[PDB]
């Protein structure tokens, strides 16, 4: 059978992990805000020319839960680091889930991409270079999407698969 | 000066369940009570009545009351669209515990949660404003057709609703 890959979205409350998801999933646009319990999705999906099938699971925001977080974390074998780009406090959340996710593993490689999203929308804060800085230092990739217009969805979470592949 | 009781006539997937009733408490959460009683009778063109248990989560609470998308996103005050925190002096001490859904601070609407438990972390961030009176064994009823994210499995309605004497 086609490889599984465990892809988690994790980020600040309301970035857009469930709107890229979704869009992935379904090909439109939730411009509802409906804040996430826990969803879990399924995709097949050929990246590369090799036919795989992503898990992908949907996290919740809401910080107050930041100590549910373990579980998820240790199953979990990649993570797309969600900000959006016209909310600095989400980007400024991203060093958490990061250092959060490595020291659950206990390991300094764990596949992940940084994803700015909402990138359809005018009021950016957070400059692109800033992102790309960041990303650098993880040694991770760098995707700007859009759930709006999908710019970047499948790129961002095909990226990630291709993060898992480099990591077996 | 009296606290007012409303009642919840539960129906699942139409076929009725039985009838959940709350004390609201006027007396410490006047304008959040008032919100929930206009709703419960519909006073003012719309409310509760016909709208959903969107969420069910077994061991801690039953949300609903969107009547506006009815899809867990919505809902409105008598107020407007949202109203302000009034108060956290009372807690979630509970099963049968009656408490504002919302967004955020200061973003009540109509949305509503019953706890089937203590839920003390809510403390503080959610403005309780009544209790079951009668029917608690209705809310235990609907935990079953929950599930850990919330997803019903029937479709649970407010089938009826109103104030009683
Ligand atoms: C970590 C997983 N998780 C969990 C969680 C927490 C625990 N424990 C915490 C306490 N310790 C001591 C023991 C372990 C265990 N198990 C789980 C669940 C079963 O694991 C899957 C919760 C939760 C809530 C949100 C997101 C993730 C979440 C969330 C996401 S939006 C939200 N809250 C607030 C919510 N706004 C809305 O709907 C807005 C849209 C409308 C207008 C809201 O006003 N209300 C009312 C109050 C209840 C709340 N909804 C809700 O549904 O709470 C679910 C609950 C299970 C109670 C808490
Ligand atoms: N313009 C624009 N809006 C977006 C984009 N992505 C999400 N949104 C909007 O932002 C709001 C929150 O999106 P959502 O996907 O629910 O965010 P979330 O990160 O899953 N929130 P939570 O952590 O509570 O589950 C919604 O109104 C959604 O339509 C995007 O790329 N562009
Ligand atoms: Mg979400």
């Amino acid at each position: 059978s086609m490889t599984e890959y465990k892809l988690v979205v994790v980020g600040a409350g309301g970035v857009g992990k469930s709107a890229l998801t979704i869009q992935l999933i379904q090909n439109h646009f939730v411009d509802e805000y409906d804040p996430t319990i826990e969803d879990s999705y399924r995709k097949q999906v050929v990246i590369d020319g090799e036919t795989s099938l992503l898990d992908i699971l949907d996290t919740a925001g809401q910080e107050e839960y930041s100590a549910m977080r373990d579980q998820y974390m240790r199953t979990g074998e990649g993570f797309l680091l969600v900000f959006a780009i016209n909310n600095t406090k989400s980007f400024e959340d991203i060093h958490h889930y990061r250092e959060q996710i490595k020291r659950v593993k206990d390991s300094e490689d764990v596949p992940m991409v940084l994803v700015g999203n909402k990138s359809d929308l005018p009021s950016r804060t957070v400059d692109t270079k800033q992102a790309q800085d960041l990303a650098r230092s993880y040694g991770i990739p760098f995707i700007e999407t859009s759930a709006k217009t999908r710019q970047g969805v499948d790129d961002a979470f095909y990226t990630l698969v291709r993060e898992i592949r480099k990591h077996k | 000066m009296v606290n007012p009781t409303v009642f919840f006539d539960i129906a699942v997937d139409g076929e009725p369940l039985g009838r959940v009733s709350f004390e609201l408490f006027a007396d410490k959460v006047p304008k959040t009570a008032e919100n929930f009683r206009a709703l419960s009778t519909g006073e003012k063109g719309f409310g509760y009545k016909g709208s959903c248990f969107h969420r069910i989560i077994p061991g801690f609470m039953c949300q609903g009351g969107d009547f506006t998308r009815h899809n867990g996103t919505g809902g409105k005050s008598i107020y407007g669209e949202k109203f302000e925190d009034e108060n956290f002096i009372l807690k979630h001490t509970g099963p049968g515990i009656l408490s504002m859904a919302n967004a955020g601070p200061n973003t009540n609407g109509s949305q509503f949660f019953i706890c089937t438990a203590k839920t003390e972390w809510l403390d503080g961030k959610h403005v309780v404003f009544g209790k079951v009176k009668e029917g608690m064994n209705i809310v235990e009823a609907m935990e079953r057709f929950g599930s850990r994210n919330g997803k019903t499995s029937k479709k649970i309605t407010i089938a009826d609703c109103g104030q009683l004497e």
